[PDB]
């Protein structure tokens, strides 16, 4: 046995591209929309999910998965590499930060972290690209609110807002007309929803989007009292319930 | 055990007893101290009588190997460097090894190092080592001169040696003498202490202490 | 390096002119405590031979199984495992030996004494010793613990050299070991009544037998001891 | 505490002649003051016209005898059947010995046989392979009994010759087979009288270009 | 690890990765060794490709190995350094355990030992390098001139180019190089030195570099003004 | 076995050229410009981020000019992925000698680690090499100001003024034109942005698409300050000089 | 063809090419003849020269006292494979005090040139052998293929010509395995299968190598004057 | 590609043939035994005539008792002589006596088919190994990159290697004493040698008991080779 394999499988092709990487691209290309949107006091990401039978329960499958008690993450392309990224990098957030500054990571530096595990995958030995492109929201004390997006290349960028996978190129140009930076969480919000609301074919409800928000602190989802400098998550997932309330005044 | 070394007009002197023993037991007293590394080299052993034969015969392997290698023989310098290197990285295991390395080149002349499992390595022109070294020294020190002949320097190496021999309880048996020069190393015989003393006590007039 | 616990006593054996006898008692102390009574420490190794062990018992049934197992792998891709290559006493010792000598120099040994007594295929007597240092020695008589310094005494005034051996009969031979066994009873603190004894004979085969008490002996001089010296009633 | 050597007893003696060697060990094997058997064989031939004694430690006597049987084996195979010479046997012993010196085989090595110009040879080592060839030597419990009866009887020492009075030394002529043969049974007699770990028998084996000869007398059993 | 043989046999009984290796050579830059009677000189040509360069902290193409030796090269640079540290090292392990300096012939030996063993090693491609190793051994006064190729075979030059167009320059000294009289002096040997690097160069400006190396570690590098006057005394001969 | 698919990644061509190496200085090429320039009393570095959008953050962005420490910066130009797994060697390498010797480490020894690790991509490993071009701008008290420049070859040079990236052919002609010796950080600046400027493949150069930097000795007395310049300053700096 | 590339490959058929061609190396090899009675086992091996000036190449290699075998092939396959030998009969000695079986020294043959045959990056051996011995159970003959099939046998022959001392060894079987108490005879008959693997060249001095194993006779090789006898 | 350790259909390891192949392209070398020692001699080649052709060492010492030519990719020699010195010395260390030359041979030749995929490839290089022991006498010994080494009366490798092996197949015969060797290993040099035979362009060794292995001087060659020319033109 053993993994023989300790050469690359990216590799230059003549004209300079890296073809594992570019066809990965493709791949979240064909991934479904997903989206993420910067306000003053907020963001909010967002996707539609995509059930691949109705006997499934979507409820079960989370596209929208938290990292930290303030950051949170969803993606466009191949789920399972998904997951497997997100179960990395909530480990990642505590073995290379918390168990050393007794703190979790500020959001670039756990998007610096995501980013170099999909970078090696790009090039060690006996392995593909991942085939994702993920939006990673976040607030940490000293940067603020911020939205980024990761590659499978490993390069990530900063958004003020911005859209990820099938219907992507139109949903951008949606999003350029909307977007300013005098924008309240709930604006951001309507917003996410009147884009995501053209990708979508069928159904168009709560239970058919899922959509998170990273926002203010949350001391009732905390789950203890008696320490005032603790005051809570400010990733909240919203309910199939919260999403149809504002369906209705769209 | 009893071992001197010395540089002088006529290259380098090496005297040596020939006891070996176990706590108060004789165990031997033919025991040949004196190992010929190569027609050139030289070296004395004092302590462990296997940590010393068994390292002084693997650095004549070593010799060897650099002579075959650089179409040149080993300098007296790198022989004992490459001794004292390797019992180095043996210290605190238990290694008892007490040695000098003389030898002649034409870069060096006539050159001693004393070797030690301890590490300790350091060129000079007189040692002694061994159980027996203070007795040989307080004869070597008060007769020694660079001006010595051949023959002179020979006799006091085997008088220091002897002086030892009747002192020291844990030196005896016989005396090993070589003469290194500029064309080598030369054997100059086994002498029976038995023999030796009464011999040096009758022509030197030295001994009037003891009775014969 | 380790400390025995739960121990078994001396095993005895001598030679005869056509095999061996080896008996060794079914007690396993813990300590000062006879613990365990039903003990079996003459182990059977095919038809032709049998392993006395002594020592700490943990050990024992660990070699109990190796030489289990050593069984089983001699007879893989062997049509011949029970005749022409059938394994030897000499082949099962020089295994044992081998294994207590390794054993002993990781300085983790099996705290045991071993008498491997058997019968070769050319019919001749095999005796030899092995402990926990893997010191190997042979002798007519053999004897681990207590019973070196007082079986062997009475099994040598039976078969006092080689020559002895085809002197000495199967019957004479048992009666030694027995009475051994009896001394045994009287002076080892750490021994017991019940014992089984083993003959390796190259006419009639191994016999094996078990459930053996210490019987005959003398107590009735005890009544008339009295005191420690000037007492008298 | 696990003590890993022990102490079996024994004492060996070789003899070196001028086309001849002897080497001689007693045949009882004990521990503490129980004898484990009377006759117990302690020199063994190795092959190649060599014989060995490992004296001390029995189980590493045993072990140290086995593996040079194992390296005149393999010298054979690796070298197109190849004698090996004594003088050869006695450095790969010292590696063998020396290979364990920081655990080493507790025991006195002594071979026996004959050199490449036919004369016989004694070589005689430490626990931890030191090495010496030599004309005489006894190993072993007894040694400190029997080692100056040789001195003396054998290289002569401290005899001189009548009417000279210590002038002249006694010549030192040659010993034949069968006065050497004397000189061990001798000194085992001897060494069987004062020393409790010695007796009940004797084993000599004799090698000569004809080969390997061997010779038992019995000791005393006390 | 990437164990994967890469220097392997042809069935013509060729190592193309060693032969291609060479062809890495034959690309590099020019440079030249001329040993004179009591001293060695390594010219090296430098591309006039590159202007606008800061030649105070380029890397030199010539580097001292010792205080005794030096090595100049033709081929591809990063692949030089890794030489030149092993070399570095191993010229200081052997004053540490021999007490003496290493001599030119064993450190040319060293640095071709280590070129061979990338020929035969799996996962690992052969040095597309080509040295020359030049100095006087301690206590000695004879000029030593060693090269080294990617195959690892090395051997003594009285004079020798590698590099590109080294063809044309070695055409030049096996003509003008006479043995019987070398070089006598410094002047004599440098000069020979610019004139065959000036048979390919193009230019006599900052094109060329000289290292003088003498006896008892007395090295020096010739500076552009130095070189220049040489240039312009060889070409004014010349007009006739 | 697995030979089958092994592209061997770390093997010569007929004329003596690296497959990877050449493939990924190619992949360079059609990075973003990046341009190094040293003047007398300190050095800038000036690069174009690749046609960015408007809902990009740029204030919070960097993917051209990193800091390795308080005297050293790097100048970016290929994978930013590649960039940031030697940037954070590098740093490390840095206060690895600052541990050892008590003393800020030398501009080229820095150079030189990261140029032997890229080497090392091109001859054992069976790996691809990095695609990253670096632009090194740092200040030592031996040979004061340098640029040096590497490239996934692994041999690096010293420079006055250097690009890499895209277009370098036409900007290293305007440089060599323009460059003088006696030049100063302000002219510096200017002859950077202007060289970008006519080099860019964009219809107009604007501050949303540059990240700009200089060390300079400007720093109170005798010592050495980094400026990582923000969109404000960018924009100023493009009014000052007249391009905007 | 396309299945040929390596070991760990096989063809349509069920073949393994690599194997085939180990097989092949074989027949190329100078032939090499084994034959037994009940007391004795003969090994009869025609050894080859490169040229006049050159020695004759050694065919038979001893592995213990009681064992060894011929080679025909690749000679420093036989080399591996002997010192493979040569350790587990030396195992069995030092361990159990035992003599190694000749058929258990097949099966650990069998065993090592299979784990070769089904790995990648390795190779198969390319070389055949013929392994006498005497032990427990009397004489034996050995015939190993690098395949790992190992086969005993009353007589055989294997390398260049083979065929030939083989068909005779068939005709001879009734003969030969009754020839008990007379190694000179076996070998005789060994011979005389060998000679008919020749075209051309006859059994010269330096040419012939026979070894013998018995009852009372240890593994012993026989070159030069030796089997002059026998010629 | 394909494996490194590959059999052809015919039987025969590809790299083993390739390498083979590779040493036909070197250089000649010669060796010649007879029973008052052993001949070695081979052609320098120096590819430039500014080469310095003393530095050029294709003749090497593996102990006082051993020497040893080479012909082939020469630089992979060196690792070879390296572990043949190591091993000479070593058993030494071992034995207390000198190691027999086939021993020495056997033990040179268990590392040619030590690659896979351990080195890379075998040796490009074939070697001429040629001794004295006590028990064999004078012996001459080649040893391929296929692990196999075969003892010879006479033997050249190299280029010239089928011109000058049938030259040495009349030549060569029982009775050969060393002067006569020396002269013929010349002769037969001269005749495969591209450039003209002398002192500076070839070289000539032996090994006797009671002096060793010696390379001979270009003053002491000059000499056999002035001597050759005259004994040709005399008849
Ligand atoms: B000498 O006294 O140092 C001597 C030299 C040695 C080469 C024989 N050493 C010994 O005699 C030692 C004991 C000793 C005594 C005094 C100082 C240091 C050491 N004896 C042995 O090494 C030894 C070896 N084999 C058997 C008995 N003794
Ligand atoms: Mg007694």
């Amino acid at each position: 046995m053993t993994d023989r394999y300790s050469f690359s499988l990216t590799t230059f092709s003549p004209s300079g591209k890296l073809g594992q990487i570019d066809y990965a691209l493709t791949a979240v290309k064909q991934g479904v929309t997903s989206l993420g949107i910067k306000a003053t006091n907020g963001v909010v990401i967002a996707t539609e999910k995509k059930s691949s039978s109705p006997l499934a329960m979507s409820e079960t499958l989370s596209k929208v998965s938290l990292l930290t008690p303030d950051i949170g993450a969803v993606y466009s392309g191949m789920g399972p590499d998904y997951r497997v990224l997100v179960d990395k990098s909530r480990k990642v957030a505590h073995t290379s930060y918390k168990r050393i500054y007794g703190e979790y990571p500020p959001t670039k530096l756990l998007v610096s972290e995501v980013a170099k595990i999909m970078q090696e995958a790009t090039q060690s030995g006996g392995v593909r690209p991942f085939g994702v492109s993920l939006l990673i929201a976040g607030h940490d004390e000293f940067n603020g609110f911020s939205l980024y997006q990761v590659d499978p290349s490993g390069s990530y960028f900063p958004w003020k807002a911005t859209a990820i996978g099938k219907g992507s190129v139109a949903a951008k140009t949606f999003l350029e007309k909307r977007w300013n930076d005098e924008l309240e969480l709930e604006d951001a919000i309507h917003i996410a929803l009147l884009t995501l609301k053209e990708s979508v074919e069928g159904e168009f409800n709560g239970d058919t989007i899922e959509l998170a928000i990273i926002g203010d602190e949350n001391p009732d989802l905390l789950g203890y009292t008696g320490i005032p400098t603790d005051k809570g998550p400010r990733f909240r997932k919203l309910t199939s319930q919260e999403i149809n309330d504002r369906l209705e005044a769209l | 055990t009893t071992t001197l070394a010395f540089r002088f007009q006529g290259g380098i002197i090496v005297a040596v007893d020939s006891r070996a023993t176990a706590g108060n037991w004789v165990a031997s007293q033919t025991v040949k101290k004196v190992i010929e590394i190569n027609p050139f080299l030289l070296g004395t052993v004092a302590g462990g009588a296997a940590d010393c034969q068994f390292w002084e015969t693997w650095l004549g392997s070593q010799c060897r190997l650099h002579e075959l290698r650089e179409k040149e023989r080993i300098s007296v310098a790198a022989a004992s460097k490459i001794l004292s290197n390797l019992v180095y990285q043996y210290k605190g295991a238990g290694l008892s090894m007490g040695t000098m390395i003389c030898g002649y080149t034409r870069k060096e002349g006539p050159t001693i190092y004393y070797v030690d499992s301890d590490g300790t390595r350091l060129k000079g022109d007189i040692f002694c080592v061994g159980s027996g070294q203070t007795f040989a020294y307080g004869v070597l020190d008060s007769n020694y001169k660079w001006d010595l002949s051949v023959e002179d320097a020979l006799y006091l190496g085997k008088r220091s040696i002897l002086a030892a021999a009747h002192r020291d309880a844990y030196s005896g048996g016989s005396v090993n003498l070589y003469h290194v020069t500029e064309d080598g190393w030369i054997y100059h015989g086994n002498h029976d202490v038995g023999e030796l003393f009464w011999k040096v006590k009758e022509e030197e007039g030295s001994f009037n202490n003891v009775i014969g | 390096t380790q400390q025995p616990i739960v121990t078994g006593t001396s095993v005895i054996s001598m030679k005869y002119d056509n095999g061996v006898i080896i008996a060794a008692d079914n007690l396993g102390s813990y300590g000062s405590l006879l613990r365990f009574n039903g003990v079996e420490r003459l182990i059977p190794v095919g038809d032709n031979t049998v392993v006395g062990i002594s020592g700490d018992i943990s050990d024992m049934q660990h070699i109990e199984r190796l030489l289990k197992d050593l069984v089983t792998e001699n007879a893989y891709d062997n049509p011949l495992a029970d005749a022409e290559e059938a394994l030897e006493p000499s082949y099962i010792f020089e295994y044992l030996a081998t294994v207590m000598y390794q054993r002993r120099s990781k300085m983790n040994p099996l705290w045991n004494a071993i008498i491997v007594a058997g019968v070769q295929s050319n019919g001749d007597q095999f005796l030899r010793y092995v402990n926990l240092l893997g010191v190997t020695y042979s002798s007519p008589t053999l004897a681990t613990g207590f019973g070196a310094h007082m079986a062997n005494p009475l099994l040598r005034k039976v078969v006092d050299r080689e020559s002895d051996i085809p002197k000495t009969t199967v019957q004479v031979a048992e009666e030694a070991i027995v009475n051994a066994m009896r001394v045994l009873y009287y002076r080892d603190a750490r021994s017991s009544r019940n014992f089984s004894l083993a003959i390796i004979d190259k006419n009639t085969g191994l016999t094996f037998k078990k459930n053996l008490q210490v019987e005959n002996m003398k107590w009735d001089f005890a009544k008339d001891i009295k005191g420690y010296g000037t007492q008298k009633i | 505490q696990f003590n890993p050597y022990g102490d079996n007893g024994g004492t060996i003696l070789g003899i070196a002649g001028e086309d001849f060697a002897v080497l001689a060990g007693d045949t009882r094997n004990i521990t503490d003051y129980s004898i484990n058997s009377r006759y117990e064989p302690k020199v063994f031939d190795c092959g190649d016209n060599i014989v060995m004694s490992a004296n001390g430690f029995a189980a590493d006597g045993d072990a140290l005898v086995k593996r040079f049987k194992n390296s005149v084996k393999w010298y054979h195979f690796d070298h197109n059947d190849k004698k090996l010479s004594i003088n050869s046997a006695a450095r790969n012993i010292q590696h063998l010995l020396y290979g364990k010196r920081f655990f080493p085989y507790y025991v006195h090595t002594i071979i026996a046989g004959l050199d490449e110009d036919g004369k016989g040879a004694v070589y005689s080592f430490d626990p931890v392979g030191s090495y010496e060839r030599e004309q005489c030597r006894a190993g072993g419990a007894a040694a400190s009994l029997i080692m100056p009866f040789l001195d003396n009887q054998v290289n002569f020492k401290n005899q001189y010759e009548p009417g000279t009075n210590g002038k002249v030394k006694k010549p030192l002529k040659y010993l034949s087979v069968e006065e050497v043969i004397k000189l061990v049974r001798d000194s085992f007699t001897s060494a069987t009288e004062r020393h409790i770990q010695v007796g009940d028998g004797l084993e000599i084996l004799i090698v000569t270009k004809d080969g390997v000869r061997k010779e038992f007398y019995e000791l005393k059993r006390d | 690890g990437y164990d994967r043989a890469l220097s392997i046999f042809s069935p013509d009984g060729h190592i193309f990765q060693v032969e291609y290796a060479l062809e890495a050579v034959k690309r590099g830059t020019c440079a030249v060794g001329v040993k004179g009677k009591n001293c060695v000189v390594l010219g090296c040509e430098r591309r006039s490709t590159l202007k606008l360069q800061d030649t105070r902290i380029t890397p030199s193409k010539v580097s001292k190995i010792d205080s005794h030796v030096v090595l100049s090269f033709s081929g591809l640079n990063a692949d030089s350094r890794i030489l030149i540290e092993k070399a570095r090292v191993e010229a200081q392990s052997h004053r540490l355990t021999l007490e003496d300096p290493v001599t030119v012939e064993y450190l040319t030996r060293y640095v071709a030992g280590v070129q061979q063993r990338y020929t035969q090693s799996g996962g690992v491609r052969p040095f597309g390098v080509s040295t020359l190793i030049a100095g006087f051994d301690p206590r000695d006064d004879e000029p030593k001139l060693y090269q080294t190729e990617p195959s690892g075979i090395y051997s003594s030059w009285s004079a020798q180019t590698i590099g590109r167009n080294s063809k044309t320059v070695r055409e030049f000294l096996e003509k003008n190089y006479d043995r019987k009289e070398p070089p006598a002096t410094v002047e004599e040997c440098v000069k020979l030195t610019v004139r065959s690097l000036l048979e390919v160069v193009q230019t006599g400006a900052k094109n060329i570099e000289i290292t003088v190396v003498k006896p008892d570690s007395d090295i020096v590098a010739l500076s552009s003004e130095e070189i220049n006057q040489y240039v312009t005394q060889i070409e004014q001969e010349k007009q006739e | 076995g697995s030979r089958r698919y092994d592209s061997r990644t770390t093997i010569f061509s007929p004329e003596g050229r690296l497959y990877q190496v050449e493939y990924a200085l190619e992949s360079i090429s059609h990075a973003g410009t990046a341009i190094g320039i040293m003047a007398s009393d300190g050095i800038v570095l000036a690069a174009e981020r690749k046609v960015t959008s408007t809902l990009l953050e740029q204030d919070t962005s960097t993917e051209k000019l990193y800091k390795l420490n308080d005297k050293i910066a790097v100048a970016v130009a290929g994978l930013t992925a590649d960039a940031e797994i030697l940037i954070n060697t590098a740093r490390i390498h840095a206060q690895n000698y600052l541990k050892t010797y008590n003393e800020d480490i030398p501009v080229e020894i820095l150079v030189r680690r990261l140029s032997d690790i890229k080497q090392g991509y091109t001859q054992h490993g069976g790996l691809r090499p990095f695609g990253v071009s670096f632009i090194y701008a740092g200040y030592d008290d031996r040979y004061g100001y340098q640029l040096y420049t590497s490239n996934p070859s692994g041999n690096y040079t010293g420079w006055k003024a250097i690009s890499v990236g895209a277009n370098t052919s036409a900007a290293q002609t305007l440089l060599q034109m323009d460059y003088k010796d006696d030049m100063k950080v302000d002219d510096a600046i200017e002859l950077a942005l202007k060289t970008l400027s006519k080099t860019t493949d964009s219809s107009a150069l604007t501050y949303d698409r540059l990240e700009f930097a200089t060390i300079r000795k400007g720093a109170n007395d005798g010592e050495v300050y980094q400026k990582i310049f923000k969109p404000q300053e960018i924009k100023d700096i493009l009014v000052k000089t007249g391009i905007t | 063809n396309n299945y040929d590339g390596d070991t760990v490959t096989f063809s349509p058929t069920g073949r393994l090419f690599q194997v085939e061609y180990a097989l092949e190396a074989i027949k190329q090899g100078s032939v090499t003849v084994g034959l037994r009675s009940n007391t004795h086992a003969v090994l009869v091996a025609l050894k080859r020269n490169a040229d006049e000036l050159s020695s004759y190449q050694k065919k038979i290699i001893k592995c213990d006292e009681h064992m060894g075998l011929s080679l025909a092939g690749l000679a420093p396959d036989a080399r591996v494979l002997s010192n493979y030998l040569r350790q587990q009969c030396n195992y069995s000695s030092l361990v159990f005090n035992r003599k190694l079986a000749v058929e258990r020294a097949g099966h650990l043959l069998c065993d090592k040139a299979q784990k070769n045959t089904q790995s990648y990056g390795g190779r198969p051996y390319g070389v055949g052998l013929l392994i006498i011995g005497y032990d427990k159970s009397g004489a034996h003959l050995l015939e190993f293929q690098p395949s790992g099939n190992v086969t005993e046998l009353y007589g055989t022959a294997i390398g260049a010509r083979s065929q030939g001392a083989k068909t005779y060894l068939e005709r001879t079987l009734d003969t030969f395995i009754k020839i008990d108490g007379n190694p000179d005879e076996l070998i005789k008959a060994g011979v005389e299968a060998i000679s008919q693997s020749l075209r051309d060249e006859s059994l010269t001095v330096d040419n012939l190598s026979i070894a013998i194993v018995g009852k009372d006779t240890p593994f012993t090789i026989y070159d030069g004057e030796a089997v002059a006898k026998y010629i | 590609d394909r494996g490194v350790s590959t059999f052809s259909p015919e039987g025969r390891l590809f790299q083993v043939e390739y390498s083979l192949e590779a040493i036909k392209l070197g250089s000649t070398a010669i060796g010649i035994a007879t029973k008052e020692g052993v001949v070695l001699g081979v052609e320098k080649r120096a590819t430039s005539p500014l080469l310095e052709s003393d530095s050029i060492e294709k003749i090497v010492e593996i102990d006082r008792h051993i020497g040893c030519a080479m012909s082939g990719l020469t630089a992979d020699a060196r690792s070879m002589i390296e572990h043949a010195r190591t091993a000479a010395v070593t058993h030494n260390l071992y034995y207390d006596e000198d190691i027999n030359v086939e021993s020495l041979t056997q033990s040179v030749c268990d590392l040619a088919l030590r690659f896979g995929e351990l080195m890379s490839r075998p040796f490009g290089v074939a070697l001429l190994i040629a001794g004295h022991d006590a028990d064999d006498g004078y012996q001459l010994f080649h040893a391929e990159p296929s692990g196999t080494f075969y003892r010879y009366n006479a033997k050249a490798i190299g280029s010239g290697s089928e011109g000058a092996q049938a030259e040495l197949l009349n030549e060569w015969h029982s009775s050969l004493t060393l002067k006569e060797a020396e002269l013929l290993v010349l002769k037969i040099l001269k005749q495969v040698m591209e450039e003209k035979l002398d002192e500076n362009n070839a070289q000539l060794s032996c090994i006797t008991k009671q002096d060793g292995f010696k390379i001979y001087d270009n003053e002491k060659t000059a000499e056999l080779i002035k001597e050759l020319k005259e004994k040709e033109a005399a008849e």
